[PDB]
């Protein structure tokens, strides 16, 4: 009954939301705070240091970076069965040659 | 197509041909013999595995005693076809000490 | 154990499912079957003379379905080629006998001194019937099946037919227009398919056949209504007494003697007993388990 | 012809017999010194190249 | 140590692959027209309003 | 491994390389940095502080300052659940700085955290406190491998030295 | 936000700061090595069946007649050699208890996850280097058993086998520790808290 | 010709017959005559060239008054199962990835995103082609059942039937979609993830999305008589499916929810952002356009009419376009 | 022609609006009803070449 | 997220065609060969 709500409800908020933003502006100028003497801005709960708008992007683009590999980067050290086979074979025939 | 080559080594001799064939008939049978002697020690190698093999399910098997409080050793698993290995690799080496 | 489960579970259910369908399958089979018996035993079979004898009709309204197992008299006269398919029956090795028969002659050509040509011959494939494997020999090229029919006694009818192009005059006085016409009753079936499973399987460079292929029965036979051919064929049907005890071959079908189809009530019952089995099984196992 | 065969040569005795019109025995007689030439130089170079 | 590099130099920053590439292009956020979010009283009609909502989402 | 059988065992090597980390060609670069970068910062100068701040803007300080006196191994727990952390930001990577200033304090936060993905010394001649304090810990890393020694003229081009320390930082990182 | 709460928890297990449940701390997590035995076996049973039938029926080339041997022989070695790593005994899990005195341990037998209660850290030790294994030779009941491990081993009664003979399929992913009564393999790819397992696998009772 | 062309032959065969006309080469593979006119070259290949258009009404004819063969049924359909059939995973990775960690794993959060899951896995059983054989399996199951028992029925009885088999074969597409949904290969098998999800979550969890499933094949049924009709209102069904698409997607985030593969529980699963519930919306149009089934059976009569209305057409094209209107003829 | 013309240009004025870019043709803002430029840009390329097609 | 992009899709173009410039100038390069 829910999902059947939420489907029939869905073009609604989709077009709900395009009248919010048309009727809406992007500035609100509640973000930039100046905490003694360097900017900051509105970042999740807490400030973002605020100095420049390419360094904004920049901070943008790593948290980005950062939270789109973050997956890929804590790959399984130890799967290396694979690895392991192939050096203890190659050493294998090398011992045979040895003897 | 021959007689040059044959040339070379004095071939039109036959006691050099004679010589020429019965040295390389003894390569031909000592590169087979190189060839196919290390499956003796292949046989002897089946062997040492088996035995350790037999061990290493000893060793199990104990541990597997040790853990559930029972004593009773799985034989079963600790042979496991350790009788038809050792005979067939038994009859394998007897029937190559025979033949030769 | 998690996974002999659910193992158990799917087997059981896909087996369920087939003895269902297998079980629905084999009551329609019988309701058709008896259908079927119930209008042969009535034996009254459809003329086929006339336009219907050169377009069939079932080839012409493209309804075999509503054609199958229906007795069709049919005139004409056979081919001297026999075409042997392997086929069991009453339990014993044999031959299913096919012959083209043609049902009717166009001749198109308005050069009759300067030219013989080949009369457009429309022909459907008839069953001869069965000959055990011993007495494929025995099959004779361009032996007669039956004996031909009387000479009409209307003496108009001593001309080409208007749509099939038959004479049936014994002494025709042009020389290469006579025909000496048969009738032959039978039921029309619809031609096999390809099912391996079933062991109907056939290599036409080798020469075994196991199923019932028109297609290239007529092509191998340079039969021209390849279509109509590919329609259905008619297997021959006697007053029973098919052939008791004679050196005639093939034998005959009679009304409780003809081919059976592929698609039996008793192998669907076969088919579903071994799946509700095979459910029953698989339930009670993953109980047990 | 399906490219099955090119000499046509069924067996050895064949070519020596066909191919090599080694009819009468002088031919025979010398066909096989050629052999133990040939024989003799082949094991000669199967000596020096693996000289076991 | 040389699988831990992945059998490339250390102390060598390399050329981002293409997809990299492409996941350093795709993620970064879409600049929209920025004259559309002025508090110019011209913005507020309504043909300005919707080129600002589909253009700025 | 003799010179022969190198390739082959290269290739089969690259081949199976995909099996623990798959498609690694195509993101060797950004496997460059590990998932929680745990870095311990020596240096104490205006250039030094300048270089943390323009290439540490994303990263959280700790200010191991804080835990001076107290136990070794209480302090090296303390910074250890410091740095074992993701913020709601997503923010994962800690620079430690005043800390550890000695070899079995660096050791004990190494073996809790399961090592610090880098320490970055700043050798800087206007500094002097950096190595009175920390040179048992500047040691330690040198020995272990996971120091990375980046020499700055405390006067220079603020962006060269900038790219340098970015380039050094990305290549020093430990998985 | 709830991929970092799980980047945070595998962080935390990763880095051995496992849960702390009642006097129960998870002090070591390992996994055990699962290896293929069925296909292996039915490839061994098919490979015979296939010999036996073109022996029944010679209509085999020479060339299957040769491969079909040594498919089933590699076939039943690998099965064997699967059969034997599969059933080591590997410890998993290892909890310390509050009082630190005591370890429970859970060890995979190929399967059956049995568990160990109330093992003192005193009698635990990490075999560095490779022991001894005793074999009783009395122990087996099979006479041609007892003459080939007795011609195989110079010895006659309880045999010692060096555990670098055994290592290669008795413990090739980890190292043997004692569990005062038994001998487990602690894996090598295990996610533990690294100062207490140090502590205790030298005999060392962690201070509560 | 005796090491490689044995070998080599049949792959050359296999070409021809893919690229050549069988039926017309097995016209003339028979020359000569037994008796009758109109087994020439010429008449056979006169024959042959309507034979195509001949041989396309037989099948349908075939298809439509006969009993379904699964086979027939799999050539109407071969480029979704064969060619095509990972884009079938790709549709259920961007309809799920709203609660996957795609996002994580150097994917965007868009079709790009989905196909690059995908295809990291590589391009056969743990890539591309994941999953494959159990859509095959599934296309085998609940449609190709459906099409027998409810052969020439209307709508509303194609709806019946297959909603009946669809929550019968249900925990095969669960199993499929959660197969489609595992990255790190965490499932080894389709019995072995039913396995784990039995296990760990109950006989009841493979039935998580089965009403939206239901309720979105009847769309697609309807969606899919009216484009066989070609009534021109394909089009509103197609507004229709669109409209009634994000039950497919709620299928999805259900079948894999409460479980490693997701970052969210089944209550999540309604949570989340409206704005993800049109997730795969234009893909899967697009491909459910192209690569339409083909259920010539369930065909009403003005499909069947169109199409042998457009084969009589064909049949017209065989005309000399300068004949004579001839008082005699 | 006219309107793959006028489909490609409403999809590059889409796209490179969604990034800042806007081509200077018109005035930023109208007179009278002060339409914007990427609006009265829209309206161009949808008119003008339905204006050329009749011309020719 | 948001997918294709024409501006994207240009700089794309336009490094394509701009990759193979460097091999094509260094092809025409003359080298400190003089071949009299
Ligand atoms: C070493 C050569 C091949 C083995 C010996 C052999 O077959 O000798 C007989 C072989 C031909 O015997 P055949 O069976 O009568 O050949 C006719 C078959 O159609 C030939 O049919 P085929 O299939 O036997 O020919 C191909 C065959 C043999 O390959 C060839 O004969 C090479 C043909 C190259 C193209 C033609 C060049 C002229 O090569 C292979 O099968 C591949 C390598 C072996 C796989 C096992 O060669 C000769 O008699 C000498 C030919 C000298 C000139 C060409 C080189
Ligand atoms: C077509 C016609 C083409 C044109 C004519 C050529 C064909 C007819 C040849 C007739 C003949 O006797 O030829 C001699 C004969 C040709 O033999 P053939 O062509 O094989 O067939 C005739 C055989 O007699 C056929 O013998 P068979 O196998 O049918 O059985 C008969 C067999 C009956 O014998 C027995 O029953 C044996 C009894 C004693 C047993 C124990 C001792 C066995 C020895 O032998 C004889 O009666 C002949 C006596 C000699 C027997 C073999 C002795 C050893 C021969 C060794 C040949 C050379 C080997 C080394 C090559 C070089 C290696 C570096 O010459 C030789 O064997 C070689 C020497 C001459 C070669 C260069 C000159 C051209 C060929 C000769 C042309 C005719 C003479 C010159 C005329 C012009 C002068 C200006
Ligand atoms: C490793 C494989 C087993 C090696 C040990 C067993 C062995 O060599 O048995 C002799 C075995 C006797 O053949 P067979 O197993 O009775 O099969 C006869 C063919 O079915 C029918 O005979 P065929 O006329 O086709 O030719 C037989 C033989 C004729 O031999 C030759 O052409 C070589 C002549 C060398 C002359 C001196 C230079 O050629 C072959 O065996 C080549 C393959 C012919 C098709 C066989 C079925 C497919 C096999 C695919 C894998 C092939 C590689 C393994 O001969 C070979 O295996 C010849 C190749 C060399 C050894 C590999
Ligand atoms: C070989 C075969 C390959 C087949 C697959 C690949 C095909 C090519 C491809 O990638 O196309 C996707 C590609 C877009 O995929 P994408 O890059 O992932 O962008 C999707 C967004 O990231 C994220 O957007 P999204 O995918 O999450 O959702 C699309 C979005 C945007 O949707 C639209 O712009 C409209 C889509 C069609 C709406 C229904 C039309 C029904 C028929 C009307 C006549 O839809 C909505 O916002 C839906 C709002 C509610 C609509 C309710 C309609 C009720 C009936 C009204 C009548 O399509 C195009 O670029 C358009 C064609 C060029
Ligand atoms: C045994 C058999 C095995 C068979 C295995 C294979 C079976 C089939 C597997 C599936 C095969 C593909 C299925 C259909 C894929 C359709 C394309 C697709 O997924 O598009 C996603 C794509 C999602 O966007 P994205 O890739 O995230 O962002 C693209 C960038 O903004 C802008 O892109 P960029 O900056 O990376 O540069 C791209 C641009 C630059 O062009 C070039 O660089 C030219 C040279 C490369 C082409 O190239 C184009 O725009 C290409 C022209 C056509 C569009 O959606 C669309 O492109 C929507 C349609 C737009 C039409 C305009
Ligand atoms: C097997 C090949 C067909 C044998 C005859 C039909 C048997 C059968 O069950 O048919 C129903 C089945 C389909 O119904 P089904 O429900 O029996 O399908 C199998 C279902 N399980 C496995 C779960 C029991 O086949 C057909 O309807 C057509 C099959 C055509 C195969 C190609 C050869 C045609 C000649
Ligand atoms: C130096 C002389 C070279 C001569 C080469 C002749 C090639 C053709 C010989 C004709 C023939 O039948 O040969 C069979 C001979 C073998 O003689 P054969 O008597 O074994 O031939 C019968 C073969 N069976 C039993 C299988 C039917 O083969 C050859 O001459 C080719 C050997 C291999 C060459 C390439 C390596």
């Amino acid at each position: 009954f829910e999902s059947l709500n939420t489907v029939l409800m869905a073009p609604i908020y989709s077009f709900l939301e395009f009248k919010l933003k048309l009727s809406s502006t992007k500035i609100n100028t509640n973000h930039y705070y100046v905490i003694n003497g360097k900017l900051y801005i509105t970042y999740n709960d807490s400030f973002k240091l605020f100095t420049t708008i390419n360094d904004y992007f920049n901070d943008l683009n790593e948290l980005s970076n950062t939270k789109l590999f973050f997956l890929y980067r804590s790959f399984n050290i130890y799967n290396i069965k694979l690895n392991s086979l192939v050096d203890f074979v190659f050493l294998k025939l090398i011992l045979f040659i040895h003897l | 197509f021959f007689f040059s080559r044959a040339l070379k080594h004095r071939f039109y001799n036959p006691l050099n041909v004679m010589t020429e064939f019965k040295n390389g008939f003894m390569w031909f049978i000592i590169i087979l013999i190189n060839i196919f002697k290390p499956l003796l020690k292949l046989l002897e190698n089946n062997y040492i595995n088996l035995y350790n093999h037999l061990v290493i399910k000893y060793y199990q098997s104990f541990i597997c005693n040790t853990l559930i409080n029972k004593k009773k050793l799985e034989f079963n698993y600790i042979l496991s076809s350790f009788k038809f290995i050792k005979e067939l690799n038994n009859i394998i080496i007897i029937s190559l000490n025979k033949l030769f | 154990n998690v996974t002999g489960k659910v193992a158990l579970a799917t087997l059981g259910a896909l087996t369920g499912y087939g003895a269902f369908y297998h079980y629905n399958q084999y009551l329609n089979l019988s309701a058709r079957w008896q259908q079927i018996q119930e209008n042969i035993a009535k034996d009254q079979p459809f003329d086929v003379d006339g336009f219907d004898a050169k377009v069939y009709p079932w080839v012409r309204e493209n309804n075999v379905n509503d054609w199958e197992y229906k007795l069709v008299k049919m005139r004409g006269y056979f081919k001297d080629q026999r075409f042997f398919v392997r086929r069991k029956r009453d339990g014993k090795e044999g031959f299913l006998v096919f012959a083209p028969f043609v049902t009717a002659v166009e001749r198109v050509n308005h050069r009759l001194k300067q030219k013989d040509l080949l009369p457009v011959e429309y022909s459907v494939f008839v069953n001869l019937g069965w000959v055990p494997v011993e007495n494929k020999k025995d099959v004779e090229l361009g032996g007669e099946v039956c004996p031909p029919m009387d000479a009409p006694t209307d003496s108009t009818l001593f001309v080409n037919d208007t749509f099939t192009g038959f004479n049936p005059d014994p002494a025709n006085p042009e020389d290469t227009e006579q025909v000496t016409l048969t009738e032959i009753t039978g039921i029309v079936r619809r031609g096999e398919q390809q099912d391996i499973l079933a062991r109907r399987r056939n290599w036409n460079k080798e020469g075994i056949y196991n199923w019932v292929d028109l297609d290239y029965m007529g092509k191998i036979f340079r039969l021209f209504n390849l279509d109509a051919i590919n329609t259905a064929y008619i297997e021959r049907v006697v007053p029973s007494f098919e052939e008791g005890e004679e050196g005639l071959y093939p034998i005959p079908a009679t009304k409780d003697t003809f081919e059976r189809p592929l698609n039996t009530p008793e192998r669907h019952s076969t088919f579903f007993n071994f799946y509700a089995a095979t459910s029953a099984l698989s339930f009670i196992s993953m109980l047990l388990l | 012809d399906t490219y099955k065969k090119w000499m046509y040569a069924r067996n050895w005795d064949d070519f020596l017999q066909r191919d090599c019109k080694a009819i009468t025995f002088p031919r025979a007689f010398a066909l096989w010194i050629v052999g133990t030439l040939g024989m003799a130089t082949a094991s000669k170079w199967c000596r020096q190249i693996l000289p076991v | 140590a040389h699988r831990s590099n992945l059998y490339q130099s250390k102390d060598i920053v390399g050329e981002k692959s293409f997809h990299e590439k492409h996941l350093e292009q795709q993620t970064a956020p879409y600049s929209g027209v920025k004259s559309l979010e002025e508090p110019v009283s011209q913005n507020k009609s309504f043909i300005n309003s919707l080129m600002r909502a589909i253009h700025n989402h | 491994m003799n010179n022969t059988f190198k390739f082959l065992h290269q290739v089969i090597s690259k081949l199976t390389l995909k099996a623990q980390v798959p498609n690694y060609g195509q993101y060797s670069h950004s496997l460059k940095r590990p998932i929680n970068p745990k870095v311990v910062v020596f240096g104490n100068s205006s250039r030094a502080y300048e270089l943390i701040s323009s290439q540490f803007r994303n990263f959280n300080h700790v200010n191991g300052l804080e835990l001076k006196g107290q136990e070794d191994n209480i302090q090296a727990n303390k910074v250890a659940q410091s740095v074992l952390s993701i913020n709601d930001g997503f923010q994962d990577g800690y620079y430690i700085t005043d800390f550890p200033q000695n070899s079995k304090q660096a050791e004990r936060l190494d073996l809790i955290t399961d090592g610090v993905n880098l320490a970055l010394y700043i050798k800087d001649p206007s500094d002097k406190v950096t190595v009175t304090r920390q040179q048992e810990a500047i040691d330690y890393y040198r020995k272990t491998g996971a120091l990375v020694e980046f020499e700055v003229d405390p006067r220079g081009d603020l962006e060269e030295q900038v790219k340098q320390l970015s380039n050094q930082v990305l290549n020093g990182y430990k998985h | 936000l709830a991929f970092i709460k799980e980047a945070n928890e595998m962080i935390q297990q990763n880095t051995g700061n496992l849960p702390w449940d009642g006097g129960k701390k998870k002090i070591f997590q390992g996994q055990a090595n699962k290896y293929l035995e069925t296909p292996y076996y039915l490839l061994a049973a098919l490979s015979g069946l296939g010999l036996l039938y073109f022996l029944y029926s010679g209509d085999a080339k020479y060339k299957t007649l040769v491969l079909t041997p040594v498919v089933g022989i590699a076939a039943f070695v690998l099965l064997r050699r699967n059969q034997i790593l599969n059933r080591v005994p590997t410890l998993t899990e290892l909890f310390l208890h509050k009082d630190g005195k005591f370890v429970d341990a859970v060890v995979s037998v190929n399967g059956q996850l049995i568990s160990k209660n109330d093992i003192p850290v005193s009698t635990l030790k990490l075999y560095r280097g490779d022991h001894t294994v005793k074999v009783n030779l009395n122990d087996f009941e099979d006479a041609s058993a007892k003459k080939f491990l007795a011609q195989q081993s110079g010895q006659e009664g309880v045999i010692n086998v060096h555990f670098s003979k055994l290592r290669n399929l008795a413990a090739r992913n980890g190292q043997v520790l004692n569990l005062g009564d038994t001998e487990v393999v602690v894996p090598f790819e295990n996610q533990a808290n690294r100062i207490i397992l140090k502590q205790i696998f030298k005999g060392v009772e962690v201070l509560p | 010709a005796n090491f490689v062309i044995p070998y080599l032959k049949p792959v050359a065969d296999f070409w021809n017959s893919l690229c050549i006309d069988q039926h017309q080469d097995s016209l003339f593979q028979f020359k000569g005559q037994t008796g009758s006119l109109g087994t020439d070259w010429t008449s056979k290949y006169l024959r042959s060239e309507q034979d195509v258009y001949n041989h396309k009404y037989l099948q349908y004819h075939k298809r439509v008054h006969e009993a379904p063969e699964l086979t027939d049924v799999i050539s109407d359909n071969v480029y979704r199962l064969t060619l095509f059939a990972g884009v079938e995973r790709v549709l259920s990775v961007r309809q799920a990835q709203a609660i996957l960690k795609t996002q994580f794993a150097g994917a965007t959060e868009n079709i790009s995103g989905a196909f690059q899951t995908v295809l990291n896995g590589g391009i056969f059983r743990r890539g591309y082609f994941r999953g494959a054989l159990l859509n095959l399996l599934q296309f085998c199951g609940a449609p190709y059942q459906s099409l027998i028992w409810s052969r020439n029925s209307g709508i509303t009885n194609q709806v019946i039937v297959s909603s009946i088999f669809e929550a019968f074969f249900y925990p095969l597409d669960t199993v499929k979609t959660l197969i489609y949904n595992d990255v790190q290969g965490k499932y080894k098998g389709a019995f072995h993830c039913a396995s784990q999800v039995v296990q760990n979550a109950g006989w009841s969890r493979l039935y998580a999305g089965i009403f939206q499933k239901l309720i979105f094949n009847s769309a697609l049924i309807f969606h899919l008589n009216q484009v066989w009709d070609g009534s021109s209102q394909q089009w509103a069904s197609l507004a229709l499916v669109a409209a009634a698409y994000p039950l497919l997607v709620l299928k999805t985030r259900f079948q894999v929810a409460g479980t490693p593969l997701a970052l969210a529980t089944s209550n999540e699963v309604l949570k989340v952002n409206r704005k993800t519930l049109y997730a795969g919306l234009v893909p899967y149009l697009i491909f459910n356009t192209l690569f339409a089934y083909e259920f010539a059976a369930w065909h009403s009569s003005t499909a069947q009419e169109r199409v042998i209305g457009g084969l009589q057409n064909a049949m017209k094209q065989f005309s000399s376009p300068a004949a004579e209107q001839v008082w005699s003829s | 022609n006219s309107l793959l013309f006028t489909a490609v240009s409403w999809f590059s004025i889409y796209q490179f609006a969604r990034k800042g870019a806007v081509l200077p043709v018109l005035r930023e803002y109208g007179r009278y009803f002060g339409t914007h430029r990427l609006f009265r840009q829209y309206l161009h390329t949808l008119v003008l070449p339905l204006l050329y097609t009749e011309y020719a | 997220s948001k997918g294709f992009n024409l501006a994207n899709a240009v700089n794309t173009v336009k490094s394509t065609l701009n990759a193979p410039i460097k091999h094509i100038k260094r092809n025409i390069e003359p080298t400190g060969s003089n071949y009299s």
